[PDB]
DNA sequence: ACGTATGCTATAATGTGTGCAGTCTGACGCGG
């Protein structure tokens, strides 16, 4: 997986909600990672490593 | 590999399930005859005693 | 390949495996689970035993048959005692409880 | 909260003194008169100090927690034995302590094969060497290349390389592929398969029957020589504690059961036919 | 006999108390040299045990009567 | 060496020194250069024993002379190396240490056992916070947790009389201090209070833990170990490599940090050291001792030298990689070799070739054996080298031995019994195998490449069971489906074909031959062709009333060929067989009609010479595969020139905006759908008869000999599917996903593809090639599951003396009858008097065997429904009785007691499963899925019969259905149902109930790719929670502005109108709404997601009108991949997301209290005085209207029905049923056979456990869940002493849960969960007295079914007598 | 030389091999004829021409 | 004497982290 950025979504991460949570992810040659995901009520929340 | 004349067609079951039927005279010829050179190693070691 | 007695293992005391340490085919449980449908049950006992672990067993039958004497003489697999041992070693008490 | 062992700890010295010049010389003069509370202090003080130097001393044999631990044993022996009337600083005093009580420790529980001190601390000396040579030779020393630097014995360097050479676990995986570890090859030496067994059961039960066939003195005189029938295996001039009494005579008959035995083993069908076994 | 064991079957019934009924006899002749009671033309013991059961000549009664009648003529003999 | 049982108890400090010979007390191994144990160390000859047979480490006593001494400089004792892996050692923990086992693997055990959490232990463990002990003072109570400042405060204050302590000591002194005496009364009191669900659950299992605790023997505190054992050295190695190196287990290093640790415990306690640095090492230790018995657990495994985590000890006991799996149950094994195999086409079916070099190396032992008999060995090492020189003479010995010697052969992979089948060995001078042809289907075994494992019978027991059992000649017939597995293939088949097939006139037609003696005569003189219509007189003979032989002779107009085929025809089958063409499946009838008719010695000749005139006619014949033979369509490229603008048309249609997309993607599948079909017919068509051109005086019309047609017509290899994608078109192929690409193959092999359509028909055959390896895991896995649970089945008793049995009616589905009575009822010993139509006289008695003579009188009779003695009908503990189970189909007469059913219904069920992902895998690559189901056309007249049907008329004047599950009969003359069909959903019948039908007439008719919601009454359409953007969507289109309504599902949806159900609401023209006809429920049609509706809000309607339409987007080739996971789901018995509600007791339905939708239902029975209420959804809708004679277990909701709702309710012959069909139904889309008593012998296991309602006699009470065969032994004898029956109620177990629930832990531990099983059978202290196959095959013992069954019974009755 | 299967064709749908077959046997009948003539020992002008 | 072990060095130095972060369906067990 090339490094840079990469918008992915699961699906139905809980298919009790069945909504398409989008996420975001930082992917660096060297360095710690930077995602960006949503929630069930849509709250914007960010996951280093 | 080596070409050679081939007919398809059964023969009591000697091509039964992809099974070959292969003349003597391909042998003869020692056209299927592959050369394995092996490689054997003889080690004087150093033991206790 | 071809085997009839030869190299046995470090601890699990089976045959090795393959024609490269000279090793008997694996018989495993689904190639079991063909002789316990069939219902043969001495050729099974036999490919756990005296074709096996069976310490006892592999030599003496070796010794019954060039007598001639095909004779089932079993004792208990090595690797099953090994378990035993195992599970005691792990802090509990599993001991054979006799008849 | 905080559920990783290393972490906990870290906290707890993380809350423990940190004394000054004459604060350690007021705990150290009443440490040594046994102060008890004292001697409590001056070690919970300097446990920052064991971490620090643990920090360089890792990746080398135990883990970061397991070099503490040994590190905080110098730092003990420090507190057991320092001079508070010197003007010299303690911390100075104690680091000496933590570096070698750590590499010790790391010298017995590093390798499984338990390596006195006295065969590996000359091997460090003989790898230090190579680094010398390798960066000038930019080659990997020889056994010899070393063994001309030091001026030192061949086979001394070659020994102490194979002391050197680590181990592969029987539980290891073969060639990138978990497919079957080493114990799944390497085979049993002790015990020899049936073949094996009943080679040495027949043999030895044909000789009993091939006693049984030779003369009562002559199967008396060679069985209990060689330890066959009797207790102790006893040579041609001891085999005159039992009744023959004679080093000529017992020669003589020990032969002449042999020389009798020979032809029963060209008769059955052996002879040279178990001669290349 | 050799192909077939089904003529076999037909006499005992129990396909497995058949195997344990022409062991027993193969290894009273493998053991004991007992006679073969049918013509053996050179085959193992595996086969003739199961010609003795084919046509009826072995059977679970049969071998335990014979067994105490060698047994019983050790007893009065004994004692 | 004999035992009965094995026991697990947990280890007492003091129970596990009595195994310990020795404390070691030192991380050292060996000494460096003198390779020896150390002093007191891990290798330690004090502690293990010494190393070699009777030697001293110094050296001061050598062998047996000193049999059992002591040495005194060393202190070794001299006994064999034998005690290095018996004897083993232990540790003296400084500070006492917790089991990983006993706190991690849930339940938590320790914590269970305290009513502590794991939080509250562990926080003590690490040093977090303390824990009261007990408190004096009542200020502090036990097991309150005290954080460092908590623990100050009570000291100066209260202080003395609270004692709290930290680490695994305290808990060790809460475990120590506990009464399980007591606080089991305590918990008992509370329970008669007011008990729930989770409340009396949780009281229950801690109850049964503490009475289990104290009857065990077990105390608490042995969770905490004050000692630690260790492994004798030989089971933790360390051994020299042949290259100077060495190589040691992971144990070694693992118990080098557990010792060091704990010796540097005692060092700082010496020292008294400060409690902080005291705290990090016992907190070290404990990681230690938890890393040693199961390392991956509660924290980071620790890794070693190549970054990879140490092995532990719980890791070598665990899962495959374990003993169990690995090295017990799975061995190498001797007088086993394996090689490439190839034909054996000369062989008999009782033959296969054996490598001389491989025989001889397999039957060493009997070469020795029988050269001492001859005297040419005087010795065996004499007899080693007469071998090893291979001197003339020994091989004519070992050609000796092996004869009448059977050998097994094993193909991997072992699916069915049938993986192995031994022969009789015929020695051949190479390397290679030969293989029977006929037995290559059971196998699968593809001369390609294959390998065979070969296997010695070493015992004259295991002589006999493989001349008896596993000689290919006693197995002809499949377990699994009463059919012949032996049958010839591709070249044999073909030979036939040729022979058999006839052609026009030829040479020599129409003549007359004396026998077909005279027909070999004229064929081989060259005055004949095997193709000519010549009338020869054949005399068949035909069996009588009795055993006799009857004889007829006749004139019979047949071909050449047919007359010499009648030359391997045994005397007993009549010609009538032969007379036809033969193919792949005729053959297969001949083989089994020769079976049923004359014998076992009959049908094995009869095999071997079809094989041998097959293969020798069949290369007589000479046929080829050309280029000019795949003949193509002479009109593809105006089928599909035109089909393609069909599919162009509607493109233009979709960007519009009115066809949606999911409607036109089922509809340009059914235009490319009916086009593929166009292909294939107008190929087949024009290959089939392509023979136009004959002669005689002009012309005739004639079969094809295109030899590619002759290939596949025949049956032999290929068919109508795969020449499409050669002369036609390949077809459309699936995506490795799931779905199917929008553009197919149009190319074929023939053309030749472009560069894309290869690229295209890469994405299909990767995804094929792709489940072919990794689905198979889940069907292999499948096989596996089914087994282990269905391991203890054997056939025990003759009769179980039981009159109940399980009601099998005719599967009819689809038009024709998928799978008949007569079929389904075959070898089943039937359970009630079942006579003929005129009940006057008794047909057929009870207990019998339905032969296919007997079934044949069925027929006759034509018998409706029948009662078969079934298995989970069996009353037989432990087992089952052979009249329950019937006929073994593979034999093909009543089962023998003592065969091992359960594994062999297992193996039948697994085997198609996992080689239906291989068959057509490989070769397969394009989806042929045909629903075209639109209208139904009934084909004989009879009068329409519709049942669980409720429709009503619509403006059009039709009668429309609205009800889901509507079934469709076709009545006969007499009386009885003919064909069925399957009516759905709104669907246009053409003439309601009880009307007469012609033949070929469209009795129901509707759209197919749509699931239309049709109302009940008429009126005007409300809107109601149909909200814009919440619940549904709007796009409009231009100049008038015709827009669609789509309704959002809670995945498109927002969560403002989440708990909204969107319906369209009936109304009139006032604006009330309108009543359906006989109910208080006014009109509501809740629309589900993604439904499409045309009709906006203010739009008149009548009766019959559909008011929106549902898409049904199915295209997806189920095959085996997507239809195996609904099968395990059924074993594994799953509860869906959607289960249908079924009425409990009989009664008066009375609708009853609401909530915001939710429906509640007060039923109150007829005689049933107390209420029972049930809750429903909103948006799911009934089947009854309140107010209603509801029976048993009537269908209220429509959907997926839950197994365990079926028995609970239904009683056993219903969830029977369920399960039987519903399998069935998947494995018959596949063309599976499977008797319906393999699922049966599942079924019945999955019925083991059963949960107690009601006090007995016995202490069972309330709660408690114990097996059925047992709480029935107790019925047995309180019948007979009266005192308080147990009544119960049987519950449904899944199979993974199933095999875990069986008394036998061993049986568990070997099967799964290895962590968990062992810890509660500790806990529990349970002895398992063995009566499972793997229980006995671990152990390597006489299995106690099939051969050994008759020995393991002799052993009961010496328990018996006394 | 080697005799093949021909039901080792229609469900492998491997069509190759039979086009390979064909022509490898028209190349090798190409071969038969220059075989025939270099034996024959012609004519370095009548070679050229075929 | 030989091998193994035990000991001290006195500038000051006093809170760690290293390393893979697209498995997946299914099933409970502790809090919240
Ligand atoms: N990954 C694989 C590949 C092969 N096999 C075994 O090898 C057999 C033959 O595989 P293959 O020859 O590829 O398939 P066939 O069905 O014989 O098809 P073909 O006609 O192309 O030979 C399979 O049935 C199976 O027993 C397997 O178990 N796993
Ligand atoms: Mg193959
Ligand atoms: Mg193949
Ligand atoms: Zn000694």
């Amino acid at each position: 997986r090339s490094p840079g950025v990469f918008f992915d979504s699961d699906k139905g991460k809980t298919h009790s909600s069945g909504k398409v949570l989008y996420n975001a992810r930082i992917i660096p040659y060297r360095g710690s990672w930077l995602d960006f995901e949503f929630d069930p009520k849509d709250n914007l929340f960010v996951r280093i490593d | 590999g080596q070409n050679m004349r081939v007919a398809f067609m059964p023969w009591n079951g000697y091509n039964f399930e992809d099974s070959i039927l292969v003349s003597e005279r391909v042998v003869q010829e020692d056209r299927f005859t592959t050369i394995h050179i092996q490689e054997l190693a003889c080690v004087s070691r150093d033991t206790k005693l | 390949h071809a085997r009839s007695t030869g190299s046995y293992s470090l601890v699990t005391q089976q045959p090795l495996g393959g024609k490269a340490q000279f090793g008997g085919q694996r018989f495993g449980e689904m190639e079991v689970w063909a002789l316990e449908a069939y219902g043969a049950a001495y050729t099974l006992q036999e490919m756990l035993t005296v074709k096996s672990d069976d310490v006892n067993g592999r030599t003496k039958m070796y010794k019954n048959i060039v007598d001639g004497n095909h004779q089932m003489e079993p004792g208990m697999p090595e690797s099953f005692n090994v378990l035993l041992k195992e599970i005691r070693s792990l802090g509990i008490n599993i001991e054979l409880e006799d008849e | 909260r905080v559920l990783d062992a290393t972490q906990l700890y870290l906290g707890e010295i993380g809350y423990s003194p940190l004394l000054t010049a004459e604060e350690e010389v007021y705990f150290a003069r009443r440490a040594l008169r046994g102060d008890v509370a004292s001697r409590r202090r001056m070690i919970e003080s300097n446990l920052r100090l064991v971490v620090k130097i643990a920090r360089r001393y890792g990746n080398r044999g135990l883990a970061l927690l397991d070099l503490i631990e040994e590190g905080n044993l110098g730092l003990i022996r420090a507190v057991e034995k320092f001079d508070p009337e010197r003007g010299f600083r303690f911390s100075t005093y104690a680091t000496w302590w933590i570096r070698q009580t750590i590499e010790r420790a790391i010298m017995n529980q590093t390798r499984t094969i338990r390596l006195p001190i006295h065969i590996v601390k000359e091997l460090n000396v003989y790898l230090r060497t190579a680094r010398e040579l390798s960066h000038k030779l930019d080659h990997e020393p020889s056994a010899e290349e070393i063994a001309e630097q030091l001026d030192k014995p061949v086979d001394d360097v070659s020994r102490m390389l194979r002391l050197n050479e680590r181990i592969t676990s029987v539980d290891t995986p073969l060639g990138g592929d978990s497919e079957k570890a080493l114990l799944d090859i390497l085979a049993d030496e002790k015990e020899n398969g049936p073949e094996d067994t009943t080679q040495d059961d027949d043999m030895k039960q044909s000789i009993v029957k091939w006693l049984f066939e030779l003369n009562a003195k002559q199967r008396e005189v060679l069985a209990r020589r060689f330890g066959l029938l009797g207790y102790e295996a006893a040579t041609l001039e001891d085999v005159g504690r039992e009744i023959g009494l004679t080093r000529e005579r017992v020669r003589q008959i020990q032969v002449e059961g042999l020389r009798r035995l020979r032809e029963i083993l060209q008769t059955q069908g052996l002879n040279i036919e178990a001669l290349f076994l | 006999a050799r192909v077939t064991v089904q003529d076999a079957v037909e006499k005992i019934g129990n396909r497995f108390d058949l195997v344990l009924v022409a062991a027993r006899r193969a290894r009273q002749m493998q053991v004991g040299g007992k006679d073969p009671l049918v013509p053996e033309e050179n085959d193992k013991t595996t086969v003739i045990a199961l010609r003795e059961i084919e046509e009826g000549l072995i059977n679970n009664q049969i071998l335990d009567v014979r067994e105490r009648q060698e047994q019983q003529e050790q007893e009065a003999a004994e004692l | 060496e004999e035992f009965d049982a094995i026991k697990i108890a947990l280890a007492s400090p003091d129970m596990i020194r009595s195994w310990s010979f020795g404390e070691v007390k030192k991380p050292e191994t060996i000494n460096y250069r003198t390779f020896k144990p150390e002093r007191d160390g891990l290798f330690c000859a004090r502690i293990f024993g010494p190393v070699k047979d009777y030697e001293c480490l110094c050296g001061k006593y050598k062998r047996l002379k000193h049999r059992g001494v002591i040495c005194e400089k060393c202190g070794v004792e001299v006994t064999q190396t034998k005690v290095r892996r018996e004897r083993m050692g232990h540790i003296e923990l400084a500070s006492p240490t917790a089991h990983i086992w006993f706190l991690k693997s849930l339940p938590s055990r320790i914590g269970l056992l305290l009513d502590m959490p794991l939080r509250d232990i562990e926080r003590v463990l690490y040093f977090e916070s303390y824990v009261v002990i007990e408190g004096g003072m009542t200020n502090l109570e036990r097991q309150q947790i005290l954080t460092e400042e908590q623990y100050l405060d009570a000291l100066e204050e209260f202080g003395d009389e609270f004692d709290a302590k930290m680490g695994a000591e305290a808990i060790q002194a809460l475990l120590k201090s506990m009464d399980l005496e007591q606080e089991c009364e305590q918990l008992r009191e509370e329970l008669n209070e007011t008990n729930s669900e989770t409340k009396r659950k949780k009281l229950t299992k801690r109850i049964k833990l503490l009475e289990a605790f104290v009857q065990s023997g077990n105390k608490p505190e042995w969770m905490i170990l004050t000692v630690l054992p260790v492994l004798p050295p030989d089971l933790r190695p360390l051994v020299p490599l042949d290259g100077g190196r060495f190589a040691t287990s992971d144990l070694n290093d693992l118990y080098r940090r557990v010792i060091n640790r704990n010796n540097r415990l005692k060092r700082l306690l010496d020292l008294a050291a400060p409690d902080i640095i005291v705290r990090n090492e016992k907190r070290m230790l404990q990681e230690a001792v938890d890393a040693l018995l199961d390392n991956g657990r509660r924290g980071r495994a620790i890794t070693g030298s190549n970054k990879r985590p140490l092995k532990s000890l719980a890791d070598m006991i665990k899962g495959k990689q374990g003993r169990f799996r690995q090295n017990l149950l799975g061995k190498r094994v001797d007088y086993s070799g394996r090689s490439v195999i190839t034909v054996g086409p000369y062989l008999r079916l009782h033959q296969c070739g054996l490598p001389k070099k491989m025989a001889l190396e397999l039957f060493k032992p009997f070469i020795y054996g029988k050269l001492e008999l001859r005297g040419l060995a005087t010795t065996i090492k004499a007899a080693k080298k007469m071998v090893e020189r291979e001197e003339a003479v020994v091989w004519d010995i070992l050609d000796e031995v092996i004869r009448e010697h059977p050998v097994l052969l094993n193909r991997a992979p072992t699916l069915h019994r049938l993986g192995i089948q031994a022969f009789e060995p015929v020695l051949i001078e190479g390397k290679a195998i030969q293989l029977h042809p006929l037995v290559c289907a059971a196998y699968n075994a593809d001369f390609d490449g294959d390998q065979m494992a070969v296997h010695v019978p070493l015992t004259l027991e295991a002589q006999l069971e493989a001349r008896a059992l596993m000689m290919s000649t006693n197995n002809i017939l499949s377990p699994a489906n009463g059919e012949p597995i032996i049958v010839p293939s591709q070249d044999v088949v073909l030979g036939l074909y040729y022979m058999t097939r006839d052609c026009v006139n030829a040479k020599g037609e129409g003549m007359v031959l004396t026998g077909p003696k005279e027909a070999e005569r004229l064929y081989r003189s060259g005055l004949a062709s095997l193709h000519a219509r010549v009338k020869v007189r054949i005399t068949e003979y035909e069996k009588d009333a009795n055993g006799e032989l009857v004889a007829k002779t006749s004139l019979k107009d047949t071909t050449v060929g047919r007359a010499i085929l009648w030359m391997i025809v045994p005397k007993g089958l009549p010609y009538s067989i032969v007379n036809q063409a033969l193919g792949k499946k005729a053959i297969s009838k001949m083989l089994n009609t020769c079976y049923r008719i004359l014998g076992l010695k009959p049908t094995v000749i009869f095999a071997d010479q079809i094989m041998y005139t097959g293969f020798a006619y069949a290369a007589r014949s000479g046929a080829s595969v050309g280029i000019d033979d795949m003949v193509i369509p002479e009109k593809k490229h105006e089928i599909i020139s035109e089909a393609e603008a069909e599919v162009a048309e509607i493109q233009e249609q979709f960007q519009s905006g009115l066809v949606t997309a999911g409607e036109r993607y089922n509809k340009v599948i059914d235009i490319w759908a009916a086009a593929n079909d166009r292909v294939s017919k107008a190929m087949m068509d024009n290959l089939q008869t392509e023979t136009v051109i004959n002669r005689d005086g002009q012309e005739e019309k004639q079969v094809s000999f295109n030899s590619i047609y002759m290939m596949a017509d025949s049956g032999a290899r290929g068919s109508a599917a795969q020449i499409r994608q050669l002369a036609g078109m390949r077809g459309l192929m699936a995506k490795p996903d799931g779905s199917i690409i929008e553009t197919p193959i149009t190319a074929n092999f023939r053309e030749g593809l472009n560069v894309l359509q290869y690229f295209i028909s890469t994405h299909g055959a990767r995804k094929g090639l792709a489940d072919t390896a990794l689905k198979t895991a889940n069907s292999g896995y499948l096989t596996r599951r089914l087994v282990d649970v269905a391991q203890d089945l054997v056939v025990t008793e003759d009769d179980c003396g039981t009159h109940e049995g399980i009601m099998m009616t005719p599967v009819i589905e689809g038009g024709d009858v998928k799978e008949p009575l007569r079929d389904r009822v075959l070898g089943r010993v039937t359970a009630e008097d079942v006579l003929k139509p005129g009940t006057a006289d008794i047909l057929v008695p009870r207990n019998t065997l339905l032969h296919e003579q007997w079934c044949d009188l069925l027929e006759e009779n034509s018998v409706d429904a029948v009662k078969v003695r079934s298995v989970v009908s069996c009353d037989t503990d432990f087992g089952v009785c052979a009249h329950c189970y019937g006929r073994d189909l593979a034999r093909g007469h009543i089962i023998n007691k003592g065969e091992a059913i359960g594994v062999i219904a297992a193996q039948s069920i697994g085997e198609p499963g996992t080689q239906l992902t291989m068959r057509t895998f490989h070769i397969g690559g394009a989806a042929s899925r045909a629903a075209a189901e639109s209208s139904i056309q009934v084909k004989n007249k009879g009068s329409i019969k519709l049942s669980n049907v409720k429709s009503v008329v619509n403006s059009s004047g039709k009668l429309v259905i609205t009800s889901r599950n509507t079934e469709l009969k076709l009545i006969d003359e007499f009386g009885r149902t003919k064909e069925s069909y399957k009516v759905p959903y709104g669907a246009v019948l053409a003439k309601g109930d009880g009307e007469q039908v012609a033949g070929g007439e469209t009795v129901a008719n509707w759209d197919p790719h749509t699931m239309p919601v049709i109302t009940e009454v008429s009126g005007f359409v409300r809107f109601t929670d149909m909200i814009d953007g919440q619940t549904i969507t709007r796009q409009t289109d231009e100049l008038t502005g015709l827009s669609s309504l789509v309704v959002l599902d809670s995945a498109e949806r927002t969560a403002g109108g989440k708990d909204l159900r969107p319906a369209l609401k009936i109304v009139d023209a006032q604006g009330n709404d309108v009543l359906i006809p006989g109910t208080d429920m006014p009109a509501q049609y809740f629309l589900p997601g993604k439904a499409i509706v045309q009709l906006e809000d203010g739009v008149q309607i009548s009766s019959g009108d559909t008011l929106a339409r549902i898409p049904q987007e199915s295209g997806g080739t189920k095959d085996i991949t997507g239809g195996l996971p609904r099968v395990a789901d059924l074993f594994e018995a799953r509860r869906p997301k959607e289960p249908a509600i079924l009425a409990e007791i009989s009664g008066i339905v009375s609708f009853g209290k609401e909530t915001k939708g939710k429906r509640r239902l007060v039923i109150t029975p007829v005689d049933g005085s107390d209420p029972y209420e049930e809750m429903i959804p909103k948006w799911r809708q009934l089947n009854v209207f309140e107010g209603e004679r509801v029976e048993r277990g009537d269908v209220i909701s429509d959907g997926p029905e839950a197994p365990h709702d079926i028995l609970r309710l239904r009683g056993v012959h219903a969830v029977t049923r369920y399960i039987v069909n519903e399998v069935q139904d998947v494995y018959r889309l596949q063309g599976v056979k499977i008797n319906d008593k393999h699922i049966e012998v599942i079924v019945r296991q999955m019925l083991r456990k059963a949960t107690i309602v009601n006090a007995g006699s016995s202490d069972f009470l309330e709660g408690e869940q114990v097996e059925y065969s047992r709480v029935k032994i107790a019925n047995r004898e309180l019948e007979a002493n009266g005192k308080v029956g147990a009544t119960y109620s049987r519950d449904l177990l899944g199979i993974t849960k199933a095999s875990l629930a069986t008394e036998s832990f061993i049986s568990a531990a070997s099967f799964q969960e290895t962590t968990r099983v062992l810890t509660e059978a500790a806990v529990a202290g349970k002895r398992d007295e063995l009566r499972g196959l793997k229980e006995n095959v671990i152990v390597g013992r006489l299995i106690p079914a099939g051969t050994g069954y008759a020995y393991h019974q002799d052993r009961m009755r010496r328990r018996a007598a006394g | 030389d080697i005799v093949l299967n021909p039901l080792g064709v229609p469900s492998r749908m491997n069509i190759g091999q039979i086009l390979e077959t064909h022509l490898g046997m028209a190349a090798k009948g190409i071969g038969d004829k220059i075989n025939a003539m270099l034996k024959q020992q012609q004519e370095v002008a009548k070679l050229r021409e075929f």
